[PDB]
Formats: C-alpha cells, sequence, structure tokens
C-alpha cells in the first residue's frame, strides 16, 4: 500500500514491503564566479543531484550559475 | 566586454546541449552555442555521430569562429559490423568485422585529415583501430 | 653454432686448489680415452652460457691435439651455486645420444586469453650422428587453447636422428595462469 | 594451507640442520627461483605468506611452483605447564630448508615482474634468500 510519512525516519514501514520512496530534491541555483564550477560540480556530485543548464550572467566574467537537482539530506 | 580567445575543446555529433564544457570558456563568447547543431549536424547528417573536435575563437565585439573536422575511425567502423560498443576485451574476443575493402572505404572517409596522402599508409591507422576494439580484419 | 675452449691436462693437483686459482676440475672420456683435464673457470663459463650441452665444444689441449667434446654434465656446489667439476664426451661417429634444444615457434590461443604456455621440455632426447646436429627443433604451439597438452610423438624430427625418449612423453602445456579473484576461497 | 592428507606418526623428533641441501638446488620448472641461504624451518603458513604475496602480485598471469612442502610437524607444550608429562601437541607443520634450496619458481611473467614476487615472497620468509633465473647449468642437471 501507498504510505504518506513519518518524519523521523525509523519508523517506516519494512522492506518486506516497500518498493517506493521519496527525497524532497530540490535543484538549486548557484551564481559563482569564475570557475568554482569544477571543484563544485564534482561535491554536487557526491550529493547527487541533477543538471539542467542555467546560464553565465555577463561578466564579472567570474559571472556564472548552475542549476542543481539535489535531494535535501545531501544537499544540506 | 570580455576578451579575445583560442579555444581548444573536442565536442560530439548530435548532442548538443549548453551543459560544459560548452561554456567555462564559451561564456568568455557569448558564445551563440545553437549555431554548432545547425551549421554542423546539415553537414555532418551524413556522418551520423561521433566526436568531431572543434576550434573556437571569439573576438572584440563578442562573437565566434570555426572550421570542424571528422568523427573517429571507431565510429565508421562500429556501423559496418553491427556495432554501439567495442568488445569489452580486445585482442582476443571478436564480434563483428571489416573486409580488407571496407577498411579501405573508411580511409576515403576520413582523408583530409591525418598527414600521409596514401590509401596503403592511412587505412593502416585504420586498420590499426581494429585490433584496438577488437573488431577482425577478414583474410 | 659449435664453439671452442682451451683445455690443459692435469695430473695429482689438489682439485680444491685448482679451484682456488679459478680452474675448474673436470675429465673427458669416451670408450677409448680417458684423461684428467681442467679448464679455466671464466673461460668455461662464457662458452658454456653460450654452449650448454647442446653443441659441440672444442678443445684446445695443449699439444695441438684438438679435441670435440659434448658436456655429458656439470657437477655443481648445491650450496653457493657454483659449477664444481665438467664432464667432457669425445664424439666419434657412431650415433650419440644427446640433447636438442626446442624451439616453440608461436604464440599459443592459451595466452590470447591470459593463459601460460608451460614448456616441459626445453630440450629432447635423440640418438643422431655428430654430422647433424640440428641446434634448434621448431614446435607449433600456435594451434593452444588451456588444457592443451603437446606430446613428443607430434615433433617434427629433421634427417634423421631418432627420438630416444617414448612417444607419449609429453612436453608442452597450457595451464590456468592464477587470479586473485580465484585464491579468496 | 599445505599440510599432509593423512600420515603414520602423529608427531616426530626435531633432528638437526645440517648440510646443505640433499636435492631441488636447481631451477627446474619456472624461469625464476627463490633460494635460500639460511637453513630454518618454514612454516605452512610461511609458505602460503608468501604465495599470496606474489598472486597478489601478478594479479591473474604466471605459475606459481612451490618446491617445498611442509611434512614435519612441529610440537608445542600448553602454556604454563611444567616440564616433562608427555610430547606436546602437533601445532602446525614447518618444511626443513638448507641453503641452496629452491623453494619457489615463477613462469610466464616479465622479468621486472618476477624479481619484484620473488622479492615480496622472500620478505614474508624467515630466512635470507637469492633470486635467480634459471641457468642452463639447471638444464645440464
Ligand atoms: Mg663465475
Ligand atoms: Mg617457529
Ligand atoms: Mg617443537
Ligand atoms: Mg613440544
Ligand atoms: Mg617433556
Ligand atoms: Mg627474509
Ligand atoms: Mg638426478
Amino acid at each position: 500500500g501507498e504510505e504518506v510519512e513519518v518524519h523521523n525516519p525509523a519508523d517506516l514501514p519494512d522492506p518486506t514491503r516497500i518498493e517506493e520512496i521519496l527525497e524532497p530534491y530540490v535543484k538549486l541555483t548557484i551564481f559563482t564566479p569564475e570557475e568554482y564550477v569544477g571543484s563544485l560540480m564534482q561535491l554536487l556530485q557526491e550529493k547527487r543531484g541533477r543538471l539542467v543548464n542555467m546560464n553565465y550572467l555577463p561578466g564579472a566574467q567570474k559571472r556564472v550559475e548552475l542549476v542543481y537537482e539535489a535531494p535535501f539530506a545531501e544537499i544540506l | 566586454k570580455k576578451v579575445v580567445a583560442v579555444v581548444k575543446l573536442q565536442l560530439p555529433a548530435g548532442k548538443a546541449t549548453p551543459a560544459p564544457p560548452v561554456g567555462p570558456a564559451l561564456g568568455q563568447h557569448g558564445a551563440n552555442i545553437m549555431e554548432f547543431v545547425k551549421a554542423f549536424n546539415a553537414a555532418t547528417a551524413n556522418m551520423g555521430d561521433a566526436i568531431v573536435p572543434v576550434e573556437i575563437t571569439i573576438y572584440a565585439d563578442r562573437s565566434f569562429t570555426f572550421v570542424t573536422k571528422t568523427p573517429p575511425a571507431s565510429y565508421l567502423i562500429r556501423k559496418a559490423a553491427g556495432l554501439e560498443k567495442g568488445a569489452h576485451k580486445p585482442g582476443r574476443e571478436k564480434v563483428g568485422r571489416i573486409t580488407w575493402e571496407q577498411v579501405l572505404e573508411i580511409a576515403k572517409q576520413k582523408m583530409p585529415d591525418l598527414n600521409t596522402t596514401d590509401l596503403e599508409a592511412a587505412a593502416r591507422m585504420i586498420a590499426g583501430s581494429a585490433r584496438s576494439m577488437g573488431v577482425e580484419v577478414v583474410g | 653454432m659449435e664453439y671452442r675452449l682451451k683445455a690443459y691436462y692435469r695430473e695429482g693437483e689438489k682439485p680444491s686448489a685448482l679451484r682456488r686459482a679459478g680452474k675448474l676440475p673436470g675429465v673427458m672420456y669416451n670408450r677409448h680415452l680417458n684423461r684428467k683435464v681442467y679448464v679455466d673457470l671464466v673461460e668455461f663459463d662464457k662458452v658454456f652460457r653460450q654452449a650448454s650441452i647442446h653443441h659441440v665444444i672444442v678443445l684446445e689441449l695443449p699439444d695441438g691435439q684438438s679435441l670435440p667434446t659434448l658436456v655429458r654434465q656439470v657437477n655443481l656446489d648445491k650450496r653457493r651455486r657454483r659449477p664444481e667439476h665438467v664432464d667432457f664426451f669425445v664424439l666419434s661417429d657412431e650415433p650419440v645420444e644427446m640433447y636438442v634444444p626446442l624451439r616453440f615457434v608461436g604464440t599459443p590461443a592459451g595466452v590470447r586469453a591470459g593463459g601460460v604456455l608451460q614448456e616441459i621440455h626445453r630440450d629432447i632426447l635423440v640418438k643422431v650422428s655428430p654430422r647433424n646436429i640440428p641446434e634448434f627443433i621448431e614446435v607449433d604451439v600456435s594451434g593452444l587453447e588451456i588444457g592443451d597438452s603437446l606430446h613428443a610423438s607430434d615433433l617434427k624430427l629433421p634427417p634423421g636422428v631418432e627420438l630416444a625418449v617414448s612417444p607419449e612423453e609429453t612436453i608442452a602445456a597450457v595451464v590456468p595462469p592464477e587470479d586473485v579473484e580465484k585464491l579468496a576461497e | 594451507m599445505l599440510m599432509p592428507r593423512r600420515m603414520k606418526y602423529r608427531k616426530q623428533q626435531r633432528g638437526r640442520l645440517k648440510g646443505a641441501t640433499k636435492g631441488g638446488d636447481y631451477v627446474a620448472f619456472g624461469d625464476y627461483g627463490l633460494v635460500a641461504l639460511e637453513p630454518a624451518w618454514i612454516t605452512a603458513q610461511q609458505i602460503e605468506a608468501a604465495r599470496v604475496a606474489m598472486v597478489r602480485h601478478f594479479r591473474r598471469g604466471g605459475k606459481i611452483f612451490i618446491r617445498i612442502f611442509p611434512d614435519k610437524p612441529y610440537t608445542k607444550k600448553p602454556l604454563e605447564v611444567r616440564m616433562g608429562k608427555g610430547k606436546g601437541n602437533v601445532e602446525g607443520y614447518v618444511a626443513v630448508v638448507k641453503p641452496g634450496r629452491v623453494m619457489f619458481e615463477v613462469a610466464g611473467v616479465t622479468e621486472e615482474q618476477a624479481m619484484e614476487a620473488l622479492r615480496i615472497a622472500g620478505h614474508k620468509l624467515p630466512i635470507k634468500t637469492k633470486i635467480v633465473r634459471r641457468d642452463a647449468y639447471d638444464e645440464a642437471q
């Protein structure tokens, strides 16, 4: 059966019965400059997320951006 | 108002999304980044796919320029043996193949490139592209 | 192919004392002769590392009596791993049992998987006349999977040149080649 | 780890470690041997410690020929027990190794590779060692 809750995780129904789950993955926009992107991106490879695209804002050239979907826990 | 360029990349054919590294220096461009999929996948809807390199250069008033090349010897052979992926473990594991002419007709496709104006020299490298993925050449 | 080495005769000299002065005891022999001889170590080492017991070391005896010999056996100091004393068989003309090297011509199919070509014999035994010393002898290893065995009964055989050892004798195998993936069991 | 699948006598007298080897003083299977310089008792688990380090090192490839086998039981008394009262009880196996003994032999491996395997293996061992390459003397034997 389907099931909504609970905020404090331990409870949730046994893997005997459990075929679905949800990590309220947001994707976030980070302005950054220049490249911190290499460092950053990989970081967002551990706390796994999802690139859409985004854009360079104009310069300062170190002007730049990134829109990523990552699960709430990993993100924090 | 960003300075001129001399960009050195290596981008594939078809998959043309603004996703990097079509950006980290191609934003130092204001790069007309969708000009790729049009001007490039028009002449190169004749090969099919594969990484065709690109040397783009920006200038003063924020615009670009490039003249690309040709798709891998690991592509033109993959279609001529019914292969997507190579063979996992080359040298011993053969999946599909290519004849002495099917290797010659490929040098035909990538000749305005390398260095040798030979068909005897060029296809060797193509014949060298053979074992590299495990595709056998019929004697 | 065939070599030359400068033997000197020896009498009652104490073996250990020859040895002391870099010289190596020996004795040459056949149906007819049998004479106490010595040879220089370094001279013989070079010659032997090259010649082994397959070819023909010719002996520069100290009287122009030059002799054509084959090394029948070298006796080693078991401990500090040096040779101690050679034997020299003098060749005649009746065919002589001796050892001819093997050439495993080709790379097997077993390697070309990961295997190991285990060369059981790096030489064979045949009665042949001293005229015809086929200093190599080759084999078709090229057609070899893993779990593949080759026996002397194949084997080309020159002119001609009789297998001393019974044809069922095994000379070659390709074998599984370790694996850390094994082991952990 | 190696040990006689079965035997006749459970324990056996220690003996003495005198002389040089009685046999197997020459490389006779592979292309590269490890040879022994001091005499000692090499213990079932050392041989294994040494084999493994080479396999782990070759990782896939080569053959390993191990030419000592441990068939001498090695006895011990329980801790804190007193003298006498009987002979100890078997606690493992050594093989008896005496200088000039070819212990291991690797094959189908690059010279670079072998001598780094046979070298590590020799660190596992309780004695002093020398690596060697199937001469020609060893073919004359
Ligand atoms: Mg010497
Ligand atoms: Mg002990
Ligand atoms: Mg004891
Ligand atoms: Mg005891
Ligand atoms: Mg007692
Ligand atoms: Mg040691
Ligand atoms: Mg014997």
